[PDB]
Protein backbone atom coordinates (compact mmCIF):
# COMPACT_ATOMS: atom_id res chain seq x y z
CA UNK A 1 0.00 0.00 0.00
CA UNK A 2 2.93 2.33 -0.40
CA UNK A 3 5.17 3.31 -3.44
CA UNK A 4 8.38 5.48 -3.51
CA UNK A 5 11.00 6.64 -5.78
CA UNK A 6 14.78 7.21 -5.11
CA UNK A 7 35.24 -0.59 -2.35
CA UNK A 8 34.34 2.99 -3.50
CA UNK A 9 31.10 2.85 -2.03
CA UNK A 10 29.67 1.51 1.22
CA UNK A 11 26.06 2.07 1.72
CA UNK A 12 25.57 1.93 5.32
CA UNK A 13 21.87 1.54 6.62
CA UNK A 14 20.54 1.53 10.04
CA UNK A 15 16.85 0.19 10.55
CA UNK A 16 14.54 0.62 13.35
CA UNK A 17 10.97 -0.72 13.79
CA UNK A 18 9.30 1.04 17.20
CA UNK A 19 5.64 2.19 17.81
CA UNK A 20 4.64 1.25 14.75
CA UNK B 1 -18.40 0.99 -11.28
CA UNK B 2 -21.01 -1.74 -10.85
CA UNK B 3 -22.52 -2.75 -7.60
CA UNK B 4 -21.94 -6.96 -8.33
CA UNK B 5 -18.26 -5.55 -8.65
CA UNK B 6 -17.24 -2.15 -6.88
CA UNK B 7 -13.99 -2.69 -6.48
CA UNK B 8 -12.16 -1.79 -2.77
CA UNK B 9 -9.82 0.59 -4.75
CA UNK B 10 -6.92 2.00 -2.54
CA UNK B 11 -6.08 6.15 -3.85
CA UNK B 12 -3.36 6.66 -1.34
CA UNK B 13 -0.12 8.85 -0.51
CA UNK B 14 -1.75 12.48 -1.96
CA UNK B 15 -4.03 14.73 -0.65
CA UNK B 16 -8.22 14.98 -1.63
CA UNK B 17 -9.84 18.70 -1.26
CA UNK B 18 -13.62 18.37 -0.22
CA UNK B 19 -14.43 22.16 -0.58
CA UNK B 20 -15.16 22.03 -4.07
CA UNK B 21 -17.51 19.51 -3.41
CA UNK B 22 -19.09 21.49 -1.39
CA UNK B 23 -19.36 24.05 -4.32
CA UNK B 24 -20.09 21.51 -6.94
CA UNK B 25 -23.73 22.72 -6.58
CA UNK B 26 -25.05 18.86 -7.92
CA UNK B 27 -25.47 16.80 -4.53
CA UNK B 28 -28.77 15.78 -3.72
CA UNK B 29 -28.44 13.21 -0.68
CA UNK B 30 -24.85 14.16 0.84
CA UNK B 31 -24.87 12.24 3.97
CA UNK B 32 -22.40 12.36 6.37
CA UNK B 33 -22.07 9.86 9.36
CA UNK B 34 -19.95 10.17 12.19
CA UNK B 35 -18.20 13.47 11.96
CA UNK B 36 -19.41 17.18 10.78
CA UNK B 37 -18.87 17.53 6.79
CA UNK B 38 -17.56 21.24 8.24
CA UNK B 39 -14.32 19.80 9.93
CA UNK B 40 -13.69 17.15 7.48
CA UNK B 41 -11.18 19.18 5.74
CA UNK B 42 -8.87 19.85 8.47
CA UNK B 43 -8.72 16.57 10.28
CA UNK B 44 -7.79 13.26 8.71
CA UNK B 45 -7.78 9.62 9.51
CA UNK B 46 -6.27 6.51 8.40
CA UNK B 47 -8.18 3.76 5.90
CA UNK B 48 -9.62 5.85 3.13
CA UNK B 49 -10.36 2.99 0.70
CA UNK B 50 -13.45 4.81 -1.91
CA UNK C 1 -28.91 21.60 21.98
CA UNK C 2 -30.25 23.45 19.46
CA UNK C 3 -33.98 25.54 20.15
CA UNK C 4 -35.74 27.04 16.83
CA UNK C 5 -37.88 29.84 17.65
CA UNK C 6 -40.13 30.30 14.59
CA UNK C 7 -42.92 33.67 13.71
CA UNK C 8 -44.09 35.90 11.35
CA UNK C 9 -47.29 33.78 10.68
CA UNK C 10 -50.82 34.83 10.03
CA UNK C 11 -53.69 35.39 7.89
CA UNK C 12 -53.66 36.90 4.82
CA UNK C 13 -55.73 37.02 1.55
CA UNK C 14 -54.49 35.60 -1.76
CA UNK C 15 -52.18 36.96 -4.01
CA UNK C 16 -50.57 38.85 -0.86
CA UNK C 17 -47.23 38.47 0.95
CA UNK C 18 -45.81 37.22 4.30
CA UNK C 19 -42.50 36.41 5.88
CA UNK C 20 -41.64 33.43 7.86
CA UNK C 21 -38.76 33.45 10.73
CA UNK C 22 -36.89 31.18 11.95
CA UNK C 23 -34.17 32.06 14.53
CA UNK C 24 -31.36 29.62 15.92
CA UNK C 25 -29.79 29.43 19.26
CA UNK C 26 -26.98 26.85 20.60
CA UNK C 27 -24.20 25.32 18.76
CA UNK C 28 -24.73 27.73 15.45
CA UNK C 29 -21.75 26.66 13.67
CA UNK C 30 -22.19 23.29 13.83
CA UNK C 31 -25.89 23.77 11.94
CA UNK C 32 -25.15 23.02 7.82
CA UNK C 33 -28.57 23.02 6.86
CA UNK C 34 -31.94 24.80 7.16
CA UNK C 35 -35.20 23.72 5.75
CA UNK C 36 -38.50 24.86 5.57
CA UNK C 37 -41.02 22.56 6.00
CA UNK C 38 -45.23 22.30 5.54
CA UNK C 39 -47.85 19.89 6.37
CA UNK C 40 -51.53 20.53 4.58
CA UNK C 41 -54.72 18.93 6.49
CA UNK C 42 -54.94 15.78 5.05
CA UNK C 43 -51.54 15.60 3.13
CA UNK C 44 -48.11 14.41 4.47
CA UNK C 45 -45.57 16.96 5.52
CA UNK C 46 -43.31 17.71 2.56
CA UNK C 47 -40.43 19.84 1.33
CA UNK C 48 -41.10 22.87 0.41
CA UNK C 49 -37.40 25.75 1.12
CA UNK C 50 -33.99 24.55 1.31
CA UNK C 51 -30.87 26.23 2.07
CA UNK C 52 -27.36 25.10 2.94
CA UNK C 53 -26.23 27.59 5.46
CA UNK C 54 -22.21 27.16 4.50
CA UNK C 55 -22.57 27.63 0.81
CA UNK C 56 -25.70 29.57 0.43
CA UNK C 57 -27.54 27.40 -2.13
CA UNK C 58 -31.24 27.19 -2.49
CA UNK C 59 -33.72 24.56 -3.53
CA UNK C 60 -36.89 25.11 -4.18
CA UNK C 61 -39.97 22.31 -4.56
CA UNK C 62 -41.64 22.07 -8.43
CA UNK C 63 -45.02 23.37 -6.43
CA UNK C 64 -43.68 26.61 -5.38
CA UNK C 65 -41.19 27.02 -8.09
CA UNK C 66 -40.65 30.71 -9.24
CA UNK C 67 -42.40 32.08 -6.15
CA UNK C 68 -40.68 31.26 -3.01
CA UNK C 69 -37.30 32.82 -1.65
CA UNK C 70 -35.35 31.90 1.20
CA UNK C 71 -32.59 33.71 3.14
CA UNK C 72 -30.03 33.79 5.59
CA UNK C 73 -29.69 36.26 7.95
CA UNK C 74 -25.84 35.45 10.23
CA UNK C 75 -26.04 38.82 12.18
CA UNK C 76 -29.68 38.37 13.16
CA UNK C 77 -28.87 34.40 13.23
CA UNK C 78 -32.42 33.74 11.98
CA UNK C 79 -33.37 32.26 8.39
CA UNK C 80 -36.30 33.93 6.49
CA UNK C 81 -39.02 32.48 4.29
CA UNK C 82 -40.49 34.90 2.12
CA UNK C 83 -44.12 34.35 0.57
CA UNK C 84 -44.95 35.73 -2.40
CA UNK C 85 -47.68 35.20 -5.17
CA UNK C 86 -50.20 33.10 -2.64
CA UNK C 87 -52.61 30.69 -3.39
CA UNK C 88 -55.09 28.98 -1.36
CA UNK C 89 -53.73 25.79 -2.05
CA UNK C 90 -50.91 27.05 0.99
CA UNK C 91 -53.01 26.94 3.91
CA UNK C 92 -50.85 24.09 6.29
CA UNK C 93 -48.61 24.59 9.42
CA UNK C 94 -45.12 25.51 8.57
CA UNK C 95 -41.75 24.07 10.17
CA UNK C 96 -38.64 25.29 10.08
CA UNK C 97 -35.78 22.57 10.33
CA UNK C 98 -31.94 22.34 11.40
CA UNK C 99 -29.61 19.81 10.47
CA UNK C 100 -25.71 19.66 11.69
CA UNK C 101 -25.13 16.78 9.30
CA UNK C 102 -25.08 18.36 5.72
CA UNK C 103 -27.42 18.70 3.07
CA UNK C 104 -30.68 16.84 1.23
CA UNK C 105 -32.71 17.56 -1.60
CA UNK C 106 -35.46 16.24 -1.02
CA UNK C 107 -36.54 16.61 2.57
CA UNK C 108 -37.35 13.81 4.46
CA UNK C 109 -39.12 13.96 7.74
CA UNK C 110 -37.63 10.44 8.62
CA UNK C 111 -34.22 12.15 8.53
CA UNK C 112 -32.76 13.59 12.21
CA UNK C 113 -33.88 17.50 12.10
CA UNK C 114 -34.36 19.72 15.30
CA UNK C 115 -38.05 20.65 15.00
CA UNK C 116 -39.98 23.83 16.01
CA UNK C 117 -43.17 24.57 17.25
CA UNK C 118 -44.83 25.01 13.95
CA UNK C 119 -46.48 28.44 13.03
CA UNK C 120 -50.38 28.66 11.38
CA UNK C 121 -50.13 29.89 7.50
CA UNK C 122 -53.98 30.60 6.76
CA UNK C 123 -54.76 32.27 3.31
CA UNK C 124 -58.06 32.14 2.04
Amino acid sequence: TFEYVSFKNLREFVFKNIDG
Amino acid sequence: ASVYAWNRKRISNCVADYSVLYNSASFSTFKCYGVSPTKLNDLCFTNVYA
Amino acid sequence: QVQLVESGGGSVQAGGSLRLSCAASGSISSITYLGWFRQAPGKEREGVAALITVNGHTYYADSVKGRFTVSLDNAKNTVYLQMNSLKPEDTALYYCAAAAWGYAWPLHQDDYWYWGQGTQVTVS
